[PDB]
RNA sequence: CGAGAUGGU
RNA sequence: AGCAGAGUGGCGCAGCGGAAGCGUGCUGGGCCCAUAACCCAGAGGUCGAUGGAUCGAAACCAUCCUCUGCUACCA
């Protein structure tokens, strides 16, 4: 299987396509983990760094996240199969580079760690801003800017 | 059998052992350089901070690294310790026993000569040519292996002393089975692309011209990454030696196109 | 050598490799370790061989049938003759024009290079195809009227939408070329009616003048194959020129130049640029080498050369002649000039910005071509139908009869019109 | 002064 | 074509010239009233062809084979 980046276009000839997101659920109750398998590949077709993705799932779910150099797995704690992340795998796209003019998710991010700032462009259309102050990730960006 | 000068270990340098048990106060141990002698490493010497499982630090027959913190030569009582141990140490105790592992399996071979009939014909064989060619050399650092290699590529080393012809032939083979692959280790890189309307005949001397003197016979070894990134080596020297020839390599490589009307970044 | 040559052309989308196999028995393409597109997207070529029985038809190689290959469910499959005896026509090679109107200066180049067209279409786009125009407006300024028209990728369309196409086009070509080129339909996918397309070449296209003994001229594209093993890493075989003599006769030996040549480095400007020149050391045609050439015909000439200019096509549209010869290099530009009635290159329902092309300003670089050449101009000074101008590399002709002009009118430059050297 | 969360019948 | 990896003993990461190598996954047992954390033990075994030193060859060294990786070309 390979999908749209988003489903709220059902359009064939949509401009953004990527593989599947598979994760695996490991260990018993009191102390169950979800692992994402594809994050490097996804992050990698997505141009992100595999952090932001990730974190973004404890942010809307309300849970703690891991990551690991010395065994390169990619968690979100708890159990979150099927509908628990596919309802909302769209997310990451569509509550932060939609552009708000047209559904052109051709988006860039540059951040001014010194200055509180982060800048937004889209290609599509010329939309330019911020990201918004009430939404989670922000905190999470400035102190983790991108390569 | 020893595969040293000396019948035990001195006080505070590093050894490599096997690990035989475990008890109430300490693992008992065996030392490998000596001839499979007792010692013991006690449960305080094992850590500086607190113990999870003691199964992960130490367990039977595996190999390690240890210092010798005390000894009494007369009763044969060794007390070993992991807590001083740097990880340079752990490395420097891999090569010495790797340097005598590789001399102890020569010699281990070439005793299968005569009647072999007891463990006095390894003594005896250890003794003489082995123990002479480094007793001189303990406080430089050397181990027999250097004058075996020193054998190896002149024997008048071995011809100073009474010999054996396995003793000789053994010896060589155990370094030239895996000194022979003496590799290319220098290639220069070169950004040239040439001007020259008359190239087919002109760059014939520029692809010849790279070494005086030799004779008609004499190769040298020409690569392509791709074609402005020439390459070329170093008439097959190691990199101890090739420097000079390098340096005069790219310089005669520019020198016969710009001598002929080329010019380029130098 | 061959006595014509023929540039096939289109647009994007309507396929290559079927129809450029059908009509010679060779797969044109471009090495690279990735997929083969829909295009071949810039100027190539294909061998080929035109003959018959001793009645209409074109078999293969093996004479008795024309047994398919390009589907995997059926064999289309026709009797030529009882395996008679096959006879030559004429010798021919294809010259494989670019498939995308970002090549067009290469376009204009494949188009002064080849002595007749074949014009390609395809069902994949609506009606009105712009490319009927873009190509043979150029072609005609250009003097060369010899064309024909092959209707490929229908395999799927009716009668009534393929009428649509060409009656579309038909009325469309009113201000721009005369509506005298034959149409031939095939099968993309079957083979069906190819034969046809054979026929044509032979019924509507002359054999040209060219002058046997005067000087030498010749047009060179192609950086022909050289390749890397060898015991000499430099200069083995030397770099080989993919060329058309336009004139005189030429040998093995003969010292050759391009007219063009390079800029000399410690140079201030545009001056002390000067012609290259070498003996020639071999030649190649039809699948043999050779060691005496003739004008009107596709060769591969050898040269002295460094193979790095031949890794790539460093040599598209140069023009190359005997040493020291007379034809006048130019570093800057005289320049008289008009402009298209309307705004090309796609169409769809109704009009995306058609109208008439806005005047040129010194403020702009031009794309602007000669013969077969290509340059980039800067200006000096202009007026909506006149200029004088630079160019970042020289240009070459026998005589300053045409030029050809595109701006950037948007972000990678069009055509926009032609002109003439005062 | 090592680490010591949680709760269908 | 330049340089590098792989060729399971258990998914997956590929150690070092000692017959699993360690962090991890799977399966079972202990601890607790019980679940997680923690602790311990298991998994039928020449790892593409042809030569050579060895107590020894996936892992010391030649010569062929094939696909990837980065460069980037016999096509």
């Amino acid at each position: 299987m390979s999908v749209n980046v988003n489903r709220s276009v059902s359009d064939q000839f949509y401009r953004y396509k990527m593989p599947r997101l598979i994760a695996k659920v490991e260990g018993k109750g009191n102390g169950i983990k979800t692992v994402i398998v594809n994050m490097v590949d996804v992050a990698k077709a997505l141009n992100r760094p595999p952090t932001y993705p990730t974190k973004y799932f404890g942010c809307e779910l309300g849970a703690q996240t891991q990551f690991d150099v010395k065994n390169d797995r990619y968690i979100v704690n708890g159990s979150h199969e099927a509908n628990k992340l596919q309802d909302m795998l769209d997310g990451f796209i569509k509550k932060f580079v939609l552009c708000p003019e047209c559904e052109n998710p051709e988006t860039d991010l540059h951040v001014n760690p010194k200055k509180q700032t982060i800048g937004n462009s889209c290609k599509a259309c010329g939309y330019r801003g911020m990201l918004d102050t009430h939404h989670k990730l922000c905190t999470f960006i400035l102190k983790n800017p991108p390569e | 059998c020893r595969f040293y000068q000396h019948k035990f270990p001195e006080v505070e340098d590093v050894v490599m052992v096997n690990v035989r048990s475990i008890a109430e106060m300490g693992a008992y141990v065996s030392l490998l350089e000596y001839n499979n002698i007792e010692g013991m490493i006690l449960l305080s010497e094992l850590s500086r901070r607190r113990i999870r499982s003691i199964n992960k630090l130490i367990r039977i027959g595996r190999n390690e690294c240890v210092v010798v913190i005390r000894v009494d030569k007369e009763k044969g009582y060794i007390d070993l310790s992991k807590r001083r141990v740097s990880p340079e140490e752990a490395i420097k105790c891999e090569d010495k026993f790797t340097k005598s592992k590789t001399v102890y399996s020569i010699l281990r071979h070439v005793a299968e000569v005569l009647e072999y009939t007891k463990d006095e014909q390894l003594e005896s064989l250890f003794q003489r040519t082995a123990w002479v060619f480094d007793d001189k050399y303990k406080r430089p650092g050397y181990g027999a292996y250097d004058a075996f290699k020193h054998a190896v590529s002149d024997p008048s080393i071995l011809d100073s002393l009474d010999l054996n012809e396995d003793e000789r032939e053994v010896l060589i083979n155990n370094i030239n089975r895996r000194l022979t692959p003496q590799a290319v280790k220098i290639r220069a890189d070169i950004e040239v692309a040439c001007y020259g309307y008359e190239g087919i005949d002109a760059v014939k001397e520029a692809l010849r011209a790279g070494l005086n003197c030799s004779t008609e016979t004499m190769p040298i070894k020409i690569n392509l990454i791709a074609p402005p990134r020439y390459v070329m080596t170093t008439t097959t020297l190691e990199r101890t030696e090739g420097l000079s020839v390098l340096n005069q390599a790219m310089a005669v490589i520019k020198e016969k196109i710009e001598e002929k009307r080329g010019v380029f970044n130098v | 050598q061959a006595t014509i040559n023929i540039g096939t052309i289109g647009h994007v989308a309507h396929g290559k490799s079927t129809v450029v196999k059908a009509i010679s028995g060779v797969h044109t393409v471009r090495f690279k370790n990735e997929l083969e597109r829909n295009i071949t997207i810039k100027l190539g070529y294909a061998n080929a061989k035109i003959y018959k029985l001793d009645d209409p038809s074109c078999p293969r190689p093996e004479c008795y049938r024309s047994c398919g290959s390009s589907t995997p469910d059926e064999f289309p499959t026709d009797i030529p003759g009882t395996k008679g005896n096959f006879k030559l026509v004429r010798h021919v090679s294809f010259v494989d024009c670019p498939g995308h109107d970002i090549l067009m200066a290469t376009m204009l180049n494949g188009a002064a290079v080849m002595d007749a067209a074949l014009l390609l279409i395809a069902g994949n786009e609506s009606c009105p195809q712009p490319q009927t125009s873009e190509h043979l407006a150029a072609i005609e300024i250009m003097k060369l009227k010899h064309i024909l028209i092959l209707q490929n990728k229908i395999d799927l369309v009716k009668e009534s939408q393929a009428k649509e196409q060409y009656e579309q086009i038909l009325a469309f070509v009113q201000g721009t070329v005369a509506e005298g080129a034959p149409i031939i339909p095939i099968s993309a996918q079957l083979k069906y009616n190819i034969e046809v397309v054979c026929e044509y070449i032979v019924k509507k296209i002359p054999v040209p003048p060219r002058d046997f003994t005067s000087e030498p001229r010749l047009i060179v594209i192609r950086s022909f194959d050289v390749n890397k093993p060898g015991c000499e890493v430099d200069d083995l075989k030397g770099g080989v020129a993919g060329g058309s003599i336009l004139k005189g006769v030429l040998k093995v030996g003969q010292e050759i130049e391009v007219r063009p040549g390079i800029v000399s480095k410690d140079s201030e400007g545009k001056l002390m640029c000067k012609p290259i020149f070498s003996k020639i050391v071999s030649l190649f045609a039809e699948h043999n080498d050779l060691q005496y050439a003739a004008p009107g015909g596709l060769i591969g000439v050898g040269t002295k050369i460094d193979p790095t200019l031949c890794r790539a096509d460093r040599m598209v549209g140069q023009v190359l002649g005997a040493v020291g010869a007379l034809p006048e290099i130019f570093t800057e530009l005289e320049i008289s000039y008009f402009l298209l009635r309307r705004l090309l290159g796609v169409r769809t329902e109704g009009d995306k910005k058609a109208a008439k092309v806005q005047k040129l300003s010194k403020n702009e670089v031009l794309m602007v071509n000669i013969g077969s050449l290509s340059t980039g101009g800067r200006v000096s000074a202009v007026k909506a139908d006149l200029g004088k101008i630079v160019l970042t590399n020289p240009v070459c002709t026998e005589v300053g009869e045409k030029i050809a002009l595109s701006r950037r009118v948007e972000k990678h430059w069009r055509l926009i019109g032609w002109g003439q050297i005062r």
